[PDB]
């Protein structure tokens, strides 16, 4: 990510940080914030007066979510007086898991051979009626052949 | 050209292994389990007030120092083993490594430390996070299926049979992915029958080889019209499945299928009379090995129940067979097992053919479903209870009485409740919660679907489905908050899901977290998304708030997946905000003239007089 | 000779004769390894080429054409190390990194195709790999983001037969 920050007021100030996790329901049985998806190096940093610092934000995924992990702590001595003491940054990380149909097509072709035996129980049916035709046509002949 | 004098084995076996070194790890972690202990019992001596007292006083105490002095040591170690690949060396590249080792030292003192965290009282929340090759997705991946199918995504169900399939051939799960077409419609039974073919020649399992007979008995009374040869070879099948157990409750329930093969009455009465006698002889032996130290009929309940099991509705011949079993037997719970059976065919019956609801509710209606079991326990067994609880279940799905949503709230309810009380939450299908929660959305309120699927999540946690249903209605409900909130829960739960990537993509977009909401999109575009709603409503959104690429890319999604749906106007209208696609501007004209509606050929020529302008 | 020759056999037959001759000379047995990699001799493509690594590492055609005799057996975790390997090391070779893709193609995996195939791009970009590139970016999922790209330096690449698969690439880009 590497989010960078910049001072203005003339104050130096200690930048450190805190990670409060998202706050899931209740009812939720997962653990997505113990082990820390986003990690960063240059923690508890210190910031002069009218200077931008750079933070590299790496993520690291363990399944495909979107690891709502928000930061939004930043703590600094002299407390900032700029619309809250702390102020808030939102962190989100989406994984993917590359699924791999290739071969799902490969089942599909089953189907087809199944519509062919599906031809082949219908041709019995076939078989079966045109059975009915060979008993009808000799009947009426040996009569007016005699 | 010249052969070898010598052979091609000929160049020296070395034979060298390779083995990884990993002995820093271990101390790493085996230092920082014991100085975490050290930190616990430093953390029990003296909330986050306590924890920066804590900090200070072991800034105070120098015991930090000496931390910081052992694991400098260890780190240094770590660094030393895991990262020398060195390279170009630039300075961002430098943050980068940093940041790797970091992550790295962190993810190992969570792995030393989950002993702990998991020894603690607070409720062990194991990580969703299962990256797996379909080693062990297999069973996980059927229950994803069954999630699948009680919402109805069905593309997305086949998908997860045909990949479990794919990674293991097996019987069982042939078996699965017949069953489950089995459940889609009566078109797709083909397919079913012969996945059970498929399943039956790997294997003559004994839960195999009835299902196919089951699809062959569906042939010869399907609405697909076939004929009498199709079911003529179920009698061979289940005789094999007999063959299987020549002397146990499956030769009763083939005896059904010889009934509903025609003109075998005799042969079916005598296998009945031979199935009396083998019944009375295992209760004799039941009843002298009780004294040392009927059966008919719920065999017939029990070959009902399976085909209930499945979609088939013909199992209605099981039950034609299960009363006339010579003598009406002692009532007990059987007969009410009989009543119930016969009112699941009922209900079966409804929804294979649709509008049947009317003429079904008027049993129910007096003198039907046992009246819940008497509406109470009083003197009854379980298996009354149990009738009583499907009974109302049963009732409150018959919907078209009158419409009357509100009673279905009623009952829903009530057996929701009933089950709570008993504690077998989990035992609710997951059908039930998808009904409650669409009858609520049926009325104006959807917060209460959102609740409805909150109640669901928490009886079954594991599930994602009902935490992705909770993310709809929150939507709904314009609540936010909780919509990203269990929306994002339901996706870490399932991925590979692409209508929570669709919903969470919706949701940033109405936060304003456009590259949120557009990594959302792509993720769910590279899977699924074939809800058009969805896409509409993110172009809706996209309307609101600039983007027109990607108003034209969802639009032109949408487009795809519908052709007629007068899309086409949304299309024409963002390329004519654009104003340089005329090309597209008068395809769409065209697309309107054979879309044909009144109204959208009105709007198609005021389209047609922006495209003019443009 | 014997390569321009229909039996490249022959080819592999002299460069085991120089790699007999010779043992310690691990260029005898790269060569020979290619050889038996044309005449889909498997078996002794991968003992070769592994005698050949093993007596010179830093060899990255040793290595990408071990990596494409683990592609031709199926070995898919083997021929993803081999590659890492070989990018570790220089993997100058476009020829060997093109039928690696084209194995990913037809094996799967197609994260791995990618992979390959921007190498391919960065190595030689007017080479039309990014119609190839298009292509698997198409199939693998809906990403117009790069395909939007690929299709620009389709264009960009200005013959005749490769416009017109940039026009059909482009029309399934808008799909």
């Amino acid at each position: 990510g590497s989010v960078t920050l910049v001072s203005r007021g003339t104050a130096a100030v200690n930048w450190s940080w805190r990670r409060v996790p998202a706050p899931q329901h209740a009812h939720a049985a997962t653990e997505l914030s113990q082990p820390p998806c986003f990690a960063a190096s240059l923690q508890s940093g210190v910031l002069l007066p009218g200077q931008s610092l750079t933070v590299a934000v790496t993520f690291e995924a363990a399944a495909a979510g979107t690891y709502r992990e928000a930061w939004e702590l930043v703590t600094r001595p002299p407390l900032q007086g700029s619309e809250g003491p702390c102020l808030t940054l939102r962190l989100r990380g989406a994984a993917e898991v590359r699924d791999e149909s290739g071969t799902g097509r490969g089942a599909l072709e089953e189907a087809l051979a199944e519509k062919e035996k599906r031809a082949k129980v219908a041709a019995a049916l076939e078989r079966v009626l045109r059975d009915v035709r060979m008993p009808r046509r000799p009947q009426p002949h040996e009569s007016v052949e005699e | 050209p010249p052969p070898r004098p010598l052979l091609e084995l000929i160049p020296p076996r070395d034979l060298t292994p390779k083995p990884p070194p990993t002995t820093a790890v271990d101390e790493f972690k085996a230092k920082v389990r014991v100085i975490a202990r050290a930190l616990a019992e430093e953390y029990k001596a003296v909330a986050e007030g306590r924890h920066k007292a804590l900090i200070f006083e072991l800034n105070r105490s120098g015991k930090y120092a000496q931390m910081r002095d052992s694991l400098k040591t260890a780190v240094v170690s770590l660094v030393r083993e895991k990262y020398r690949k060195s390279g170009s060396m630039s300075p961002n590249e430098m943050a980068l490594l940093y940041n790797d080792l970091y992550g790295s030292l962190l993810a190992a003192v969570h792995s030393s430390l989950n002993d702990l965290v998991d020894a603690a009282a607070a409720r062990p929340r194991a990580p969703p996070p299962a990256p797996v090759p379909d080693k062990q997705r297999l069973g996980e991946l059927l229950e994803l299926a069954a999630q699948a199918e009680a919402m109805g995504d069905t593309d997305r169900a086949e998908l997860l049979h045909q990949r479990r399939l794919l990674a293991k051939n097996d019987a069982q799960v042939w078996y699965e992915y017949g069953t489950y077409c089995l459940r889609r419609g009566g078109a797709k039974r083909g397919r079913a029958e012969e996945c059970f073919r498929e399943a039956l020649a790997l294997e003559p399992a004994h839960r195999g080889a009835l299902l196919a007979l089951l699809g062959c008995s569906v042939a010869a009374g399907r609405n697909t019209d076939p004929a009498y040869l199709e079911s003529a070879e179920a009698a061979a099948h289940r005789l094999l499945d007999v063959a299987g157990r020549s002397s146990l409750d499956a030769w009763a329930a083939l005896a059904v299928v010889y009934r509903a093969y025609g003109e075998a009455k005799r042969a079916e009465l005598a296998s009945c009379e031979q199935e009396m006698a083998r019944l009375e002889k295992q209760q004799l032996a039941a009843a002298a090995a009780a004294a040392s130290a009927i059966s008919l009929a719920n065999t017939l309940l029990e070959s009902l129940a399976l085909p209930a099991e499945a979609a088939l509705a013909l199992e209605l011949a099981a039950g034609l067979r299960h009363w006339p079993s010579v003598g009406p037997d002692t009532r007990t719970l059987h007969a009410l097992a009989g009543a119930l059976a016969e009112q699941a065919l009922a209900r079966a019956a409804g929804g294979g053919a649709a509008s049947a609801a009317a003429e079904a509710m008027l049993t129910p209606g007096s003198s039907v479903l046992s009246m819940m079991r008497a509406d109470a326990g009083e003197a009854v067994s379980s298996v009354a209870a149990e009738a009583a609880w499907r009974c109302r279940l049963l009732v409150a799905q018959l919907h078209k009485a009158r419409g009357a949503t509100d009673e279905a709230i009623r009952f829903y309810q009530e057996y929701i409740e009933a089950a709570r009380s008993s504690g077998r939450l989990a035992e609710v299908p997951l059908s039930a919660w998808l009904e409650l929660a669409e009858a609520y959305a049926a009325r104006g309120q959807a917060r209460f679907a959102a609740d409805v699927f909150l109640l669901g999540a928490s009886a079954r946690p594991g599930c994602a489905v009902l935490w992705r249903g909770a993310g709809r209605c929150f939507v709904g409900a314009e609540e936010l908050g909780p919509a990203d909130m269990a929306l994002s829960e339901a996706n870490v739960l399932d991925p590979e899901d692409p209508e929570a990537w669709g919903w969470l993509a919706l949701v940033a977009l109405r936060e304003g977290r456009a590259e949120d909401a557009e990594k959302a999109l792509a993720f769910g575009l590279r899977c699924g998304l074939g809800d058009p709603g969805l896409l509409l409503d993110i172009a809706a959104e996209y309307r609101a708030a600039g983007q027109r690429r990607a108003e034209q890319r969802v639009l032109q999604e949408v487009a795809v997946k519908l052709m007629p749906e007068s899309c086409s106007a949304r299309l024409l209208l963002a390329r004519c905000l654009v104003a340089q696609r005329c090309g597209a501007e008068a395809a769409e004209a065209v697309a309107a003239a054979r879309q044909l509606a009144a109204h959208e050929d009105d709007e198609a020529a005021v389209a047609e007089l922006e495209a003019e302008l443009r």
